[PDB]
């Protein structure tokens, strides 16, 4: 809903969302297909890097290295990419993260070296799938050989925001009445907490303040219950 | 050859360096875990700075440098390489040489730890004795001589920078009945036993006499005269005195514990 556009013959939401039936690859050429003018919102774009860029990065990152991990303990192994419609929704964010750089340099970098930018052959392979995996259609080899190498650009230790489990049907429940024995989204997830770091539900542990600027959407928008996140608890801040 | 302890100070320092790099890295991977009054573990990074400043303590070795410029081409080792390449089983020397260090050092560890002896008590060669005090001889200015003019027991003295010659009567060992005379010595045609001294030459006698009663083994007799003859050379300076001044009585000579000190002071 961020498209404060010009108004013009129809609506930022559906005219992204006809964004899907696009050309093959190279989304350089998309952008250009669909439109590249009525994107920019605020000079004070520096938002999504330091919280959200990374974050989509390394999800996106991750699903490029899932690929090889076929035969993972697992009979879905960790994830599935058979829906593609969320994977639309991941390239409508990459073409849009690759306008905001084009105007804001705060764009996402590689994170690891050598961007020679570098999202270019990510997108043409997730597009590559996508042909297999728009609807009714299966998975495909030549993919396999072009995720299965690892350019100096792939990082690792993701978050996976989760909740810890609770198996205690009749089976076991190592717990007290007290002393609980020890054994997160827009990042600020560090060694051991140094701030108010507000328990939640099932990962966000995120803290109260935020030292926000305006970036007010997301604290507003979870003050609520989260998904998976009704479980607001107030943790304390026993840093080790 | 020492310089080996000093490249492998400088390779510990190298090290250490490369460690402290990894820890201030690692450190600053970290922020403040429980402060709640004042940041301070930020001064820590300034002291990690210091193990950084070790990193000049590599470079003391620029002292330690220019230890080995030669020609001497590995000294004698190369038999198979450079030579009979069907030699092939030349390592087997190395290994020798390794195996004969650690045991040597192993051995001396023992023997020196090995003191608290566990015998109770044993319960149920004029041509040896000249051989051993030629072989103690060989220490430089420590000349000795003997000529035994009465009597088969030995008759050794010592002189070694002064005119403090000792003469020590011995039985083939355990050397008791020490005299020593500054100045004079053989009066006569012989040995004398005038024992004349300056009140502290004498004191000198005594203390002999005493580290004789004292550093008397039940047997192996070469270690004995070994240390006699390290505690008589002990004395080659006579010229500090540590626990006081350097005038606490007539002479502060005593060192029967591997060290000089200020006399009377047991």
């Amino acid at each position: 809903p961020h498209f404060l556009n010009t108004p013009d013959k129809s609506p930022g939401d559906r005219l992204a969302e006809i964004c899907a039936k696009i050309t093959d690859v190279d989304i350089d050429k998309v952008m250009i297909n669909l439109k590249t003018e009525e994107f920019v919102l605020d000079m004070n774009t520096l938002q999504a890097l330091q919280q959200l860029l990374q974050w989509v990065g390394d999800f996106v990152l991750y699903l490029l290295v899932s690929l090889p991990n076929q035969g993972s303990p697992l009979r879905p192994g960790h994830s599935f990419l058979r829906d593609g419609t969320s994977l639309g929704m991941l390239r409508e964010l990459m073409v849009v993260i690759r306008i905001w750089g084009l105007l804001k340099p705060s764009c996402l970098p590689v994170y690891t070296a050598t961007s020679d930018d570098s999202m270019s052959l990510l997108f043409r392979l997730l597009t590559k799938l996508w042909i297999c995996c728009r609807d009714e259609g299966a998975a495909s080899p030549a993919s396999d050989g072009l995720v299965s190498r690892l350019q100096p650009k792939q990082p690792l230790r993701l978050r996976f925001g989760r909740a810890p489990t609770l198996p205690s049907s009749t089976s076991t429940l190592q717990l007290d009445g007290l002393t609980r024995a020890p054994g997160l989204h827009l990042g600020a997830y560090p060694t051991e907490e140094c701030k108010a770091c507000t328990r939640c539900g099932c990962v966000t542990m995120l803290k109260s303040p935020n030292k926000t600027t305006a970036v007010t959407q997301w604290e507003q928008r979870w003050i609520k219950n989260c998904l998976c996140g009704g479980l607001w608890r107030r943790v304390p801040l026993s840093c080790s | 050859g020492v310089n080996l302890e000093a490249f492998s100070q400088a390779i510990s320092a190298i090290q250490a360096l490369r460690s402290s790099v990894s820890r201030v890295f690692d450190c600053l991977k970290d922020g403040m875990r429980n402060k709640e009054t004042l940041e301070g573990r930020e001064k820590a990074f300034i002291a990690n700075f210091q193990d950084n400043l070790h990193s000049v303590n590599r470079d003391l070795n620029e002292l330690e440098r220019l230890s080995n410029l030669v020609g001497k081409p590995s000294e004698n080792h190369p038999l198979h390489n450079s030579g009979l390449l069907s030699l092939d089983p030349y390592s087997q020397l190395l290994q020798a040489y390794k195996w004969s260090n650690k045991l040597q050092y192993h051995a001396g560890l023992a023997s020196g730890l090995l003191n608290q002896q566990s015998l109770k008590r044993s319960a149920n060669p004029q041509y040896v004795d000249d051989v051993i005090s030629r072989i103690d001889r060989m220490f430089p200015e420590m000349s000795i001589h003997l000529s035994r003019p009465n009597g088969t027991s030995a008759m050794l003295l010592v002189t070694l920078g002064k005119v403090l010659k000792v003469i020590v009567v011995m039985r083939s060992l355990f050397i008791d009945r020490t005299i020593v005379k500054g100045y004079n010595t053989e009066d006569g045609k012989l040995d004398i036993w005038s024992k004349s001294s300056y009140q502290v030459f004498q004191k000198v006698t005594d203390h002999a006499t005493t580290a004789l009663l004292h550093y008397q083994l039940p047997q192996m007799p070469d270690v004995v005269v070994r240390s006699f003859m390290t505690w008589l050379r002990s004395y080659i300076k006579l010229f500090q005195a540590p626990c006081q001044r350097c005038g606490k009585f007539l002479q502060d000579g005593l060192p029967p514990t591997w060290r000089d000190f200020r006399t009377l002071e047991a």
